DNA sequence: GGCTTTCGTCAACCCTTTGCTTATCTTCCCT
DNA sequence: AGCAATTTAAATAGGGAAGATAAGCAAAGGGTTGACGAAAGCC
RNA sequence: CUUAAAGAGUCAACCCUUUGCUUAUCUUCCCUAUUUAAAUGUUAGCAGCCGCAUAGGCUG
C-alpha cells in the first residue's frame, strides 16, 4: 500500500529479490470457509466472511459470523460441524474478538 | 476625451500669434498620437519636434510605403541662435530638437528638468527651452503627486518668463487647477 | 485590478473558471518584453475602435463571446479603448472616472441597467487590512480610511463621471473615497514652499527640491532583458494556462522591468502574462 | 507644519511603578509630560506634547504582588531603632525601555537639538528610574500628515497610549470594557496653608487626588492618528492627547 | 520647656494564579 | 573552445479496527520590615 | 524638575519507587514515449639533418 510515492504500482520488493507478503500467502492458507450461506467457492476465514474485492460480507446480517456463533458455543447452543469448524478456524486465524 | 483637447490647445496657442510651445505629455505613445494628429491636420516636422528620449524598437511592419503612420525623428525644423552659448554648438541631435523646436511634442521628463537638477548641466538646456516657449502639459491628473508638485514647478518657471501655460485635464480637482494658477500667478 | 499578480490572479481564476459564457481571456499588464507588449497595443488599439464596425474583423464576433481583457492601471491612462463593460478593483476614485471613460468612449447609447461592476474590496484587503489602496491610490499611511468597505466610502449606485472628482471635498475623508482623494491633492499641493512643495522658495538655491521631491519617483527597479528567446536573469520561462487565451504574441527581444524586491525570486516570465509570484 | 525629537529604546529601571494608590505598573502620561516639561526648564526647548511607547516593562515582583523595597533607616530621630529592620512603605519598582517622541520646536540645527536632548536625558530620570541606556535621539519632522506618519511609525517597536476615555467609573469599565486605568492628571482638594515644608515656598501648592482616564495600549504603527498618542498638559490641571478619545 | 530616648498600646484576612496587543513592503511612468 | 532542441501527458477507488487501563503515599516552614501615646531622664 | 526626593531580601534543601500494549489484517487492477539529426571550429602543431645552442635555417 502506497501513498505518496510519485509511482504508481510498486511491489514488495524484500532487499531487491521480488517477494510477496505473508499476509497475502496466510490469507490464501485460510481460504477453506466453503461453509457460509451462498456457499459456492472457498472465502478466506474472516470473523464476517468478508472480502474487499466483491464488497460484500458472506456471513453478516444473516446470524452466522463468528461472534454469535462463539457466543452460542460458550453458553451451550451446540455447533454444528462446520460451524465449530468455522469458529476454529478463526480462532487460529486470530483476532480482537471483544466488545 | 474625444473632443479634441491637444488641437484646441493648438488652436488657444496660435489665436495670440504663431505658436511656440513645449507640449509635454505623458508616455511614449501618448506624445506619438499627439505627433500624429499635429501631422495630419496641418504641422509639418519645420514647425514640430516629436521627442521621446529612448530609441525605443517598435517599427511598424506589414507595408512601409502604405502605413501613412509612425511619425519619426527627423526634424528639418531651424537650428536656434541659442545654439552657439551652450557647450560644444549643443549636441547632436536630441539636444538640437530640444533647444530649438517651435513646437516640442516630448515626452515630459525632458521638461521637469528646468527646475533643476542634483549633479550636472542638464538643467540647462530645458531651462532655456522652457524661457522662451509656452507649456503646454496634457492629463496631469496621471502623474504622481510629486510629479504633480515639479510639474506645476515648471508651470512657475514657465510663467517667471511670461510664458503661457496651458492645462489640459478634464477631472481636474480644485486643489490642483488652484495651486497650478498659484504658480502660474507667482 | 491593481497590481500584475492580482492581474495574474484573475487571469488564472477567470480561465479556470467553468462556465457556459465563452471566456476569451487577455492579459494587459506593463511588466511585458518590448515586442510582447508593442503587440498587444497594436491589437488592442484596433479591436477596440467602436467609432466604425471595422473591429467586426479582428474579432471572431459571429460565435457569442465574452472577450474579457484583465489589465492594471496601464489601461486607464492614455489607451483610446472602448469596452462594453468594465468590472473595478478599487484604488481610487480617478481609476473608477477613467475606466468608465474606457466604457462607451466611442459609442453615445446609453446603458438601461448598469455597465460598470465596482469590486467590493481591494484585493490588498486579503493581505494588508490596515492599508489597501496605496497601491494605485491616494491612500497612505498618514491618510487611512476608516473603513475599507465601499458600501461605507462610494455610493452603492452611481452614476461615474468627472462630477466627484471635480466638486472638492475635504470633509469626511476618513469613510469615502473622494473626500480622502481631495484630502491628500491640497495637503500635497499646498501654497507652502515646505522642501518638496510647490511654492518652493530659498530651497532653489539648494538641492533639497530636486533630492526629496523625486520626479517619477520608483522602486529600484533593475531590468532583466529578453536577448533572443534567451533570458538574462532569474526568469524561467513558464507556461500558461492555456485555457481561454484569445491573443498571445510571442517575444524575442525586448526587455521587462522588475522591482528589486521581486529580483530575489523568479520572475518567471510567460508567453501571455508577463510577471508574477511563483 | 510640527518637528519632533524620538528617543528610541530607553532602558530605565528603577522606575517608580506606583503611579497612585490603585495603579502600579507603567507611569502615566502625567510622569512624561513632567518629563517634557523638565527639559523645557533644563534645556529651554519648549515642549507641547510627548508621545511614549514601552518596549518592554516589567514591574517587580509576582503576578500578584510587586517586590517591596528594603527600606532604609533614614528619618531623623529613630537611631536606636536603627538596627532593626526599617519599616517598608508601599513603593513597587519597575524596569522599562521606553521610545519617547517629543513635539519641539527648534530654529537651529539638528544636532544641536539632539545634543541638548541628549544632555537632559543624561541628567533624566523617568518616573524615578535611572536612565540605563538610550539610542542616540534622532530628529524628524510631520509637514503633512503622511510625514505625521512617518515620524509615528519611527518610533517601532513600541506600545503607545490612546486615551479612551471615561463613561461611568475605573473600576466598572476595566472590567467591562477591559481597558487600562492611568493617571490623566489630578483634582485640587485644599489650598495647602504651610509652605515651610516645600521645594518652593512661593509656588501655590494644592492636595491632590489622581484623577484617571482609561486608556489603551496599541502599537504605534497601528495607531492611525498619531495626535491621540501625544499626551500634553490640558488647561484642566489634567493631560489629554491631541486627537482626543480614540476610537 | 522642650526634647530625646525607650517602653507600653492596639490590633486581627476571603480569596485570584495571564493576556493587556499582536511590527513601519510597489501599481503607472520614462529616463 | 562553446555548442546538448522542442510539446504531451503523469490514474481513477476502497479502506484506514475497536477494548482494556492511565496508582496510591507525604512533604509544601517561619525568621524582619510599628506609628502614635506615654512615662521619663536630659539639656 | 516626572505619587519628584530614598532604600541589600537574604538563607536552606534526597521526588520517590513499581511496572507485559498486546491482538488479526489480499493494495490491485490498466497501459504505445514516440519522429528527427554533418560535430563543426584548419582539429594538428609532426618525423631527420644542418648545426655549440633547448639561437637560427632546411627536408616532406
Amino acid at each position: 500500500f502506497v501513498e505518496n510515492s510519485k509511482l504508481s504500482k510498486q511491489l514488495f520488493d524484500l532487499n531487491g529479490q521480488a517477494a510477496m507478503h505473508d499476509q497475502k500467502i496466510g490469507n490464501a492458507i485460510r481460504t477453506i470457509d466453503t461453509w457460509y450461506e451462498d456457499a459456492t467457492t472457498p472465502i478466506a476465514v474472516e470473523p464476517y466472511g468478508s472480502v474487499v474485492r466483491n464488497g460484500v460480507a458472506y456471513r453478516a446480517g444473516n446470524k452466522t459470523d463468528l461472534f454469535t456463533l462463539m457466543d452460542g458455543a460458550v453458553n451451550g447452543k451446540s455447533l454444528t460441524e462446520e460451524d465449530q469448524m468455522f469458529v476454529t478456524a478463526n480462532l487460529i486465524r486470530g483476532g480482537v474478538f471483544g466488545g | 476625451t474625444g473632443k479634441g483637447k491637444t488641437l484646441a490647445n493648438l488652436k488657444l496657442l496660435q489665436h495670440f500669434g504663431n505658436v511656440r510651445c513645449s507640449f509635454g505629455l505623458g508616455m511614449v505613445s501618448l506624445t506619438k498620437q499627439t505627433a500624429k494628429q499635429f501631422l495630419d491636420m496641418g504641422v509639418d516636422y519645420n514647425s514640430a519636434a516629436m521627442v521621446t528620449g529612448f530609441s525605443k524598437s517598435r517599427f511598424n511592419l506589414g507595408s512601409e510605403s502604405l502605413d501613412q503612420d509612425e511619425v519619426s525623428v527627423e526634424y528639418w525644423g531651424q537650428t536656434s541662435s541659442l545654439s552657439k552659448v551652450f557647450p560644444n554648438n549643443n549636441a547632436g541631435f536630441k539636444n538640437k530638437k530640444l533647444l530649438s523646436a517651435p513646437i516640442l511634442v516630448t515626452t515630459t521628463d525632458h521638461l521637469v528638468k528646468a527646475s533643476g537638477v542634483k549633479k550636472g548641466n542638464k538643467q540647462m538646456l530645458p531651462y532655456v527651452r522652457c524661457m522662451h516657449s509656452d507649456l503646454v502639459l496634457d492629463e496631469i491628473d496621471d502623474y504622481g503627486i510629486e510629479d504633480m508638485v515639479v510639474l506645476a514647478r515648471l508651470v512657475y518657471l514657465t510663467a517667471c518668463y511670461g510664458n503661457k501655460v496651458i492645462i489640459s485635464s478634464a477631472t481636474i480637482t480644485p486643489a490642483i487647477s488652484n495651486i497650478f494658477y498659484e504658480a502660474y500667478s507667482s | 485590478t491593481t497590481t500584475i499578480k492580482d492581474c495574474v490572479a484573475v487571469t488564472q481564476e477567470l480561465q479556470n473558471w467553468e462556465t457556459d459564457l465563452s471566456i476569451k481571456i487577455l492579459c494587459y499588464h506593463s511588466r511585458f518584453v518590448g515586442d510582447t507588449k508593442a503587440q498587444m497595443e497594436e491589437y488592442l488599439s484596433k479591436v477596440l475602435n467602436r467609432k466604425g464596425d471595422e473591429y467586426k474583423k479582428f474579432v471572431d464576433t459571429t460565435t457569442p463571446t465574452a472577450y474579457i481583457v484583465v489589465a492594471t492601471p496601464v489601461v486607464e491612462v492614455g489607451r483610446d479603448f472602448d469596452f462594453d463593460w468594465a468590472i473595478i478593483e478599487p484604488s481610487s476614485e480617478r481609476s473608477i472616472v477613467q475606466c468608465a471613460g474606457r466604457v462607451l468612449r466611442h459609442r453615445s447609447s446609453t446603458p438601461t441597467t448598469h455597465n460598470i461592476h465596482i469590486l467590493k474590496y481591494p484585493f490588498k484587503f486579503y493581505r494588508n487590512s490596515n492599508i489597501c489602496y496605496d497601491v494605485a491610490g491616494y491612500e497612505s499611511k498618514g491618510y487611512k480610511l476608516k473603513s475599507k468597505n465601499m458600501l461605507d466610502i462610494y455610493k452603492k449606485e452611481s452614476i461615474v463621471n468627472s462630477v466627484n472628482r471635480l466638486q472638492g471635498d475635504a470633509a469626511f475623508y476618513t469613510k469615502s473615497l473622494t473626500a480622502l482623494e481631495h484630502k491628500v491633492l491640497l495637503d500635497k499641493l499646498t501654497t507652502d514652499i515646505a522642501d518638496t512643495n510647490v511654492f518652493v522658495g530659498g530651497w532653489q538655491l539648494t538641492a533639497n527640491p530636486h533630492e526629496y521631491c523625486k520626479w517619477r519617483r520608483g522602486t529600484k527597479n533593475e531590468d532583466l532583458v529578453l536577448t533572443d528567446g534567451k533570458w538574462s536573469g532569474n526568469v524561467t520561462t513558464t507556461k500558461p494556462i492555456q485555457s481561454k487565451i484569445w491573443r498571445k504574441w510571442q517575444g524575442e527581444n525586448g526587455s521587462i522591468t522588475v522591482p528589486e524586491y521581486l529580483l530575489d525570486k523568479t520572475i518567471c516570465y510567460n508567453d501571455f502574462y508577463g510577471g508574477y509570484e511563483n | 507644519m510640527r518637528k519632533f525629537i524620538i528617543v528610541k529604546n530607553v532602558k530605565v529601571d528603577g522606575i517608580n511603578a506606583k503611579s497612585s494608590d490603585i495603579t502600579v505598573g507603567m507611569p502615566p502620561a502625567t510622569t512624561f509630560c513632567g518629563l517634557g516639561e523638565t527639559m523645557s526648564i533644563k534645556t529651554g526647548i519648549v515642549v507641547k506634547a510627548v508621545s511614549y511607547g514601552s518596549v518592554k516593562f516589567e514591574v517587580r515582583g509576582s503576578r500578584f504582588n510587586t517586590s517591596v523595597t528594603k527600606f532604609a533607616w533614614q528619618d531623623r530621630g529613630n537611631g536606636g531603632k536603627a538596627n532593626n529592620n526599617s519599616p517598608i512603605q508601599p513603593k513597587p519598582l519597575a524596569d522599562g525601555v521606553f521610545t519617547l517622541c517629543f513635539e519641539v520646536e527648534w530654529e537651529d540645527c539638528a544636532e544641536v537639538l539632539v545634543d541638548k536632548v541628549t544632555n537632559f536625558i543624561n541628567t533624566a530620570r523617568i518616573a524615578g528610574g535611572t536612565i540605563a541606556s538610550f539610542n542616540k535621539p534622532f530628529v524628524k519632522v510631520a509637514k503633512d500628515a503622511e510625514e505625521l506618519a512617518s515620524v509615528k511609525n519611527a518610533m517601532m517597536p513600541c506600545y503607545v497610549v490612546v486615551d479612551c476615555g471615561v463613561e461611568v467609573n475605573i473600576f466598572e469599565d476595566a472590567v467591562n470594557r477591559k481597558l487600562q486605568p492611568m493617571v490623566n492628571g489630578y483634582k485640587k482638594l485644599e489650598k495647602i496653608v504651610d509652605n515651610k515644608h516645600m521645594r518652593d515656598k512661593f509656588t501655590p501648592a494644592y492636595l491632590a487626588t489622581p484623577t484617571y482616564t482609561m486608556i489603551g495600549y496599541k502599537m504605534v504603527s497601528n495607531v492611525d492618528n498619531f495626535d491621540q498618542a501625544l499626551w500634553q498638559y490640558g488647561e484642566n490641571t489634567k493631560v489629554k492627547t491631541i486627537g482626543g478619545i480614540y476610537n
